[PDB]
């Protein structure tokens, strides 16, 4: 916050929540924002409390195709308590908790997975550290610090303390060259092989996805288009490198240009902004496919309405996410136990967990209750 | 079933999920912990060992050191920046001395500043690239330097640069090739010391070294006692690169454009406009462009792209050569592989690409008549025992970069700059820093002494 | 001359690589044909698109790009960075071309890219890039044998090979295609024997080995029985471009050829055909053979009117934008 | 016509080829007529939109430069500034046999040509040559240097070192066997 008095600027800083992410399975955007590319194949440390073993956030990334640098996210496996507890979020939206199946929502040990839609999962954990990690179109990962913990990280999102020129500070103690370099200390396993730098543009290889490349990433520094509100804000190059390099590098073209534009705005709507309607003509096959009775929704900024939440309250929703987009059942609709949608009036109050039908009167224990509008109440 | 002393290891006997073969105590690994759900049977070294990754056994007191995609073995020094670490125990010892931070603003643009951020801002007026005039005292505060972008034979793209080394009551323009100086405060000593450093002019004030190319590239490096105080379009030098963004009343901004216009000297002079993209406006230099910059992936910098990060160095390269479609192409090319040249340079590396096609530097111009001192060192000496410095120490010691040297031979063992020679005996310069020949009088004589009498 | 820097594409999805490999890839997609992959900074990119006609294997769609120049023939048209050209279409260092039976791409000291339009696809490369490249047509190396199909240190096969050198559109996902069953027919009545085997390609024998070009006789004409010349017309190149003089193999039965009228079709004839626009243009050429259509010794061609080949001494003249006919005479003020 | 084509490199044309009315080429212009040189010269910068420009402005004053070489001349235009050459590059660590002259000698003691007579005597021109000093007096083209004594050269020109066999060896006759 910045008061202007002086003749100047007077600023003074809230609090932060450092942000890793990583993007299009290679880029990696770390808490100091040192942007840079990964193309490996191995599980890297992505983040770690490096004094000691609080907690481990793991990423397992996979090359994808022909080309060395043809990569995907494919788990991120949060390690937990030196390794005692571990939340492994696969690809295909599967959480494994201590390798077993697990669904979600799940509320133990202060960790609370839920999905506030069908692209994101949300692993909050009371140890400091916040996961958010999307599906769709493909996998990425978000990671949010409370700042307590700056300067003290390790990993390749770096330590976290506000310099750029430290985040590539190995074990050895020296900062290292580039990315590749850098990520090839932190490796889980001995036996994997290191990564290699890339020159080479995937976007030189073919004309048709050059121009295909071209034409839709450009919506990004369009200064007419929806993402321009976020402009005067985030500098876009990056994104736009990151959406040119994975569309012209990427097998499914449209699927890793929506994941770089999808990135871009959920990037934007952390520091703050709104971004809505960029969709024109482009991503929509991820407005039909949604599960059936649900629907898109661009501003998700809390927890999924459910029938048993307002029944009898729910600890999800106790969790701040940055807003994110996805599907989701539409305001004035709650999705039952069945998880189909409907109204408030189709779906029954649970009291002790027993089923109880809407608009129905009951006796319980000298007492006469009612379920109106899926909200209980009890008289007597 | 092995042969060295690490013997094999079985999964089928132990319990699922022990740390198999994959997760062998290594020269890596031994320090991280390693992570697998699944057990693999390989050899393994015995207990109180670890692997060198190639089927050997060592202690793990001696497992060689990585660093940027090297190995070292223990006993093995590096040089970084400016000190020299030393692999131990699975570790880098390094001498604790200082190292100056560095801004570079150079191209159509591009500046990397002193807390290593980078961008581009194509500003036409004059912007303070640092200045300690900047504080709830702007009077404690000593230096400031200003540039803006000249075009040398036209009003167009830019050509050259235009620098403006304020120093206390002193100031020194930089243009069209050399110095001036129009001292106007207080008429003592110089607080600086100006030097020919290859192919840059270099001026030292003793915490504070400016390196001019001569054409469109400024190096500063500086004391780490500056830290924190200065400001510009170097950024505020903080070990803190995400706010160097922060404007005349320090509102840090996301964006280049409104950082740059912050720092214009005279408020009249219009804002830039939005920078234009040079490949896409003129698509038929690209190509060329491209051939040209490719230099930068090709062996002649195959081992400095593992030192030094080179792809917003590649960017920059591709856009300038892109951009300079009024005249002047080899220049643009030449400078913006010249920046990665001096990063390798100062990093570690004597990099000399410089090819008689690519870039050539006439160096046998100030030989003369078969006189052969003067020869293209990639990394010229620390200090230079020059006509005006006839010690031959200096007070910020750089270290080497490109440019042609003299090889003063011990009969003419001094180095003149206002004639580019090796020579016996050297003339005198005044307060100004005018240069005569020994026995001329000054608007005194000059004799052995100098300017005397 | 052109020993070992030669590739094509023919007839039934049968890829010859640089090296002499020969092999048959059924693919229907774009495929990366030869691009230089080795290098800093590419210079050559080209790549093919096999479809069908009805039945019988095409190639629909070339991509060449080059040096910031994209050309694309297709649909019996070609596009010059997006643009159409009427043939010839030349710039420095480069020209196209309708010549002879085909459209030529000549990209100097770069490539030569002959396609006929329908089956064929010839690329001639410089010595340069030698071991630089790699696509169908192989890494130019000068090992036939050993270096191709080695891939992770694994041995692979034809349909394998050519399905790394895959590359999808945009939005497409063309499939693999499947292996073929057995094969059945060979050469029965001895007629790829005959011919192949036959006087024509004598020396031919000495240059370049037919045994894989028998096996492709052999499956074509398990394919239809009005397409099996396409091996042999590829013999006839691979021939010529070794560096032989390959004899004329065709009759009036065996795929037979037309010509205008003054004009016969030979086999190895001098590529520098020499008209009376430039009547001893054939002094000193240095190509090899060249299959086409040509004109007696003694007779140059007449490309002033396109009358067909002329005697020496009956041919028009050119001036300033003018043709004269023989017996004509034009005077200046000065001569 | 260049210029009329792009107008924004005219005026730079212009700055660089005035080279040719300047005082380095003082002498010359009384000597060979430089209208159409300096035509040439404004036209190849005017028309060199593609990249490349030194070169093309290079080439264009380095013909005058020739003309100017062979009426009766020896001129030194070449300014670290302008059109450089860089020729330290053959000289090893130091070795300084490799410099830059106006106008070179007639004829090379060449490693081809050990005799050090010529076929076409030509007169001097720009171009940096090796002082090769009588310790290593033969100057070897295929590695740019002065040596003491030469390899061999095959018919069709390809260079061995002694000792070397071609696909005979080599010595101090060349390729005997
Ligand atoms: C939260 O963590 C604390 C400390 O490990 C533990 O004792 C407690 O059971 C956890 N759960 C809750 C609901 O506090
Ligand atoms: C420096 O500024 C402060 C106010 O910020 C003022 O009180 C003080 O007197 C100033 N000191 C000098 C030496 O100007
Ligand atoms: C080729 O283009 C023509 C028009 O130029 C069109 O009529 C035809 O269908 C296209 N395809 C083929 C196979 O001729
Ligand atoms: C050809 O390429 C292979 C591939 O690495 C290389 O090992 C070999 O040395 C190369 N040889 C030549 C002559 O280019
Ligand atoms: C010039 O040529 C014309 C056309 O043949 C002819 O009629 C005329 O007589 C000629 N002029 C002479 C012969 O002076
Ligand atoms: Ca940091
Ligand atoms: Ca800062
Ligand atoms: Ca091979």
């Amino acid at each position: 916050s910045c008061t202007c008095s002086g003749g100047l600027w007077q600023c003074q800083d809230l609090p932060c929540p450092g942000t890793c992410s990583v993007q299009g399975g290679a880029h990696i955007s770390t808490y100091d924002e040192k942007l840079y590319d990964l193309h490996g194949d191995c599980s890297y440390v992505l983040s770690k409390k490096c004094a000691d073993s609080s907690f481990t956030v793991l990423a397992e990334l996979r090359k994808c195709g022909l080309t060395d640098n043809e990569n995907c996210l494919k788990a991120v496996t949060l390690s937990l308590d030196g390794g005692d507890t571990a939340i492994r979020v696969q690809a295909d939206g599967g959480v494994f908790l201590n390798s077993i199946y697990t669904q979600l929502p799940l509320s133990a040990a202060n960790i609370t997975l839920f999905t506030p839609s069908s692209f994101f999962i949300v692993v909050q954990t009371g140890l400091g550290l916040q996961l958010l990690v999307q599906l769709v179109p493909l996998m990425q990962v978000f990671v949010r610090l409370d700042p307590a913990h700056q300067g003290q990280m390790c990993g390749l999102c770096g330590n976290f303390n506000q310099n750029q020129a430290d985040d590539f500070t190995a074990l050895s103690g020296v900062v290292e060259a580039t990315g590749a370099a850098f990520a090839n200390t932190w490796k889980a396993q001995a036996a994997c092989a290191n990564a290699r730098n890339s020159f080479e543009d995937p976007c030189s290889l073919s004309v048709e996805n050059e121009n295909y490349a071209r034409h839709w990433c450009s919506r990004l520094t369009d200064p007419n288009s929806a993402f321009s509100r976020c402009h005067s804000i985030i500098n876009p190059k990056p994104f736009h490198s990151n959406c040119m390099f994975d569309t012209c590098n990427c097998e499914r073209s449209e699927d890793c240009l929506c994941a770089a534009l999808s990135s871009y705005v959920h990037a934007c709507a952390a520091k703050g902004v709104q971004l809505s309607d960029w969709r024109d003509g482009v991503c929509t096959k991820y407005m039909q496919n949604c599960p059936k009775s649900q629907r898109y929704a661009y501003v998700v900024d809390a927890c999924q309405p459910t029938c048993r939440g307002l029944s009898e309250a729910d600890v999800t929703c106790s969790v701040s996410f940055v807003p994110v987009d996805g599907c989701t059942c539409p305001a004035g609709t709650f999705l039952n136990d069945a998880g189909a949608c409907v109204p408030a009036q189709e779906c029954p109050c649970y009291a002790h967990g027993t089923v109880l039908a809407p608009g129905e009167v009951v006796h319980d224990e000298g007492a006469v209750c009612s379920c109106t509008g899926g909200k209980l109440s009890c008289l007597g | 079933g092995c042969a060295a002393p690490m013997v094999y290891l079985d999964c089928s006997n132990s319990s699922a999920g022990t740390p198999g073969a994959e997760c062998l105590r290594s020269c890596h690994t031994l320090d991280v912990g390693c992570f697998s759900t699944h057990c693999v049977s390989g050899c393994v070294c015995p207990p109180g060992l670890v692997s060198d990754g190639s089927g050997g056994c060592i202690a793990e007191e001696d497992c060689p050191c990585v660093h940027n995609e090297a190995t070292y073995k223990p006993g093995e020094t590096i040089r970084v920046d400016c000190n020299t670490c030393t692999c131990r125990n699975r570790r880098w010892e390094c001498s604790h001395r200082l190292c100056l931070g560095t801004c570079v603003a150079y191209g159509d643009g591009h500046f990397i500043t002193f807390d290593g951020d980078r961008y581009s801002f194509e500003g036409s007026c004059e912007y303070i690239l640092a200045q300690d005039y900047c504080g709830d005292n702007t009077t404690h505060g000593t230096f400031r330097i200003v540039t803006e972008n000249i075009p040398c034979g036209t009003t167009g793209t830019t050509c050259s640069k235009a620098i403006k080394l304020f120093v206390e009551s002193y100031e020194l323009i930089l243009q069209e090739g050399t110095f001036k100086a129009v001292a106007r405060g207080p008429g003592g000593d110089p607080p600086y010391k100006i030097r020919y450093m290859g192919i840059f002019l270099v001026i030292e004030t003793h915490g504070m070294a400016v390196s001019w190319d001569r054409k469109t590239s400024v190096f500063i490096r500086l004391h780490q006692d500056y830290k924190g105080r200065v400001c510009g379009l170097c950024g505020n030098f903080d070990d803190n690169a995400i706010n160097d963004f922060a404007t005349r009343s320090r509102s840090v901004v996301g964006d280049a454009l409104e950082f740059g216009n912050s720092w214009k000297l005279s408020p009249s002079c219009p804002d830039a406009l939005a920078p234009k993209d040079p490949c896409t406006a003129n698509p038929f230099r690209k190509s060329w462009a491209q051939k040209q910059c490719s230099i930068l992936h090709g062996p002649t910098f195959a081992a400095c792209r593992s030192q030094v990060d080179s792809t917003k160095y590649y960017e920059a390269c591709v856009n300038d050569a892109c951009a300079c479609d009024s005249g002047g192409d080899c220049e643009c090319f030449c400078t913006a592989v010249a920046a990665y040249a001096q990063a390798c340079h100062d990093a570690g590396l004597c990099v000399s690409w410089r090819t008689p096609d690519t870039c050539p530097l006439f160096c046998d111009f100030y030989n003369p008549h078969g006189g052969c001192e003067w020869h293209y060192q990639p990394c010229g000496a620390p200090c230079l025992k020059t006509c005006r410095n006839p010690s031959g120490h200096c007070l910020v010691d750089l270290p080497g970069l490109e440019g042609c040297y003299p090889k003063c031979p011990p009969s003419q063992p001094f180095f003149n700059e206002d004639q580019m020679k090796c020579v016996a005996q050297c003339g005198c310069y005044d307060k100004d820093g005018n240069y005569y020949d020994v026995g001329a009088r000054v608007p005194c004589n000059c004799t052995p002494s100098g300017i005397q009498c | 001359a052109h020993n070992g820097r030669v590739c094509s594409t023919w007839g039934d999805f049968h890829y010859k690589t640089f090296d002499g490999d020969v092999f048959r890839f059924p693919g229907l997609c774009n495929y990366v044909f030869s691009e230089h992959c080795r290098a800093a900074y590419e210079d050559f990119n080209v790549q093919l698109r096999r479809g069908l006609v009805g039945s019988r294997p095409v190639v629909t769609r070339v991509v060449i790009k080059a040096q910031g120049l994209v050309l694309e023939a297709s649909n019996g048209s070609v596009l010059i960075n997006g643009q159409r050209e009427e043939l010839p279409y030349s710039r420095t260092g480069l020209l196209v071309e309708q010549s002879g039976d085909y459209i030529k791409v000549s990209i100097r000291l770069v490539l030569t890219f002959l396609w006929n339009g329908e089956d064929s696809a010839l690329l001639e490369l410089d010595p340069k890039y030698a071991n630089q490249t790699c696509g169908l047509c192989g890494d130019f190396n000068g090992l036939p044998a050993f270096n191709e199909f080695y891939a992770h240190n694994a041995r692979l096969t034809p349909l394998q090979f050519g399905n790394l050198q895959k590359l999808d559109g945009p939005t497409e996902q063309c499939p693999d295609p499947l292996p073929l069953p057995a094969g059945n027919c060979t050469d029965e009545e001895g007629i790829c024997h005959r011919t192949l085997l036959g006087p024509a390609f004598a020396e031919c024998h000495a240059l370049v080995d037919s045994t894989a070009y028998l096996a492709a006789c052999a499956q074509d004409l398990c394919r239809c029985p009005t397409c099996p010349c396409a091996t042999f017309v590829e013999y006839s190149r691979q021939c010529a471009h070794a560096g032989g003089q390959p004899r004329n193999w065709r009759c009036p039965e065996l795929c037979p050829r037309t010509c205008p009228l003054n004009m016969q079709h030979q086999e190895c004839g001098s590529p520098c055909t020499d008209t009376c626009s430039n009547p001893q243009r054939a002094q000193l050429c240095e190509d090899h053979c060249v299959d086409g259509c040509f004109c007696p010794p003694g007779t140059v061609l007449d490309d002033i009117t396109h009358s067909g080949c002329l005697p020496l001494g009956q041919c028009p003249c050119t001036h300033g934008g003018r043709t004269y006919s023989p017996g004509t005479s034009f005077n200046t003020t000065c001569s």
